[PDB]
């Protein structure tokens, strides 16, 4: 499920770079 | 232990034995006892 959050969250504090796997290292 | 696609599988069994030396000639069946969807990707472990 998605939906537009241009009015909810634009404002550069969301980055990016096994399924179901998370890489929080840098 | 298993560690698959997140989830980590835990079985166990407890079962008393009559012996010193090592594993019984025998059979048993361990049942899942708790799976957690950890979601770490995982390598190697260390008991306490």
């Amino acid at each position: 499920i998605a939906w537009n959050s241009n009015n909810l969250d634009s404002k550069y504090n969301y980055l990016y770079r096994k399924p179901f796997e998370r890489d929080i290292s840098t | 232990f298993k560690n698959i696609d997140g989830y980590f599988k835990i079985y166990s069994k407890h079962t008393p034995i009559n012996l010193v030396r090592d594993l019984p000639q025998g059979f048993s069946a361990l049942e899942p006892l708790v799976d957690l969807p950890i979601g770490i990707n995982i390598t190697r472990f260390q008991t306490l």
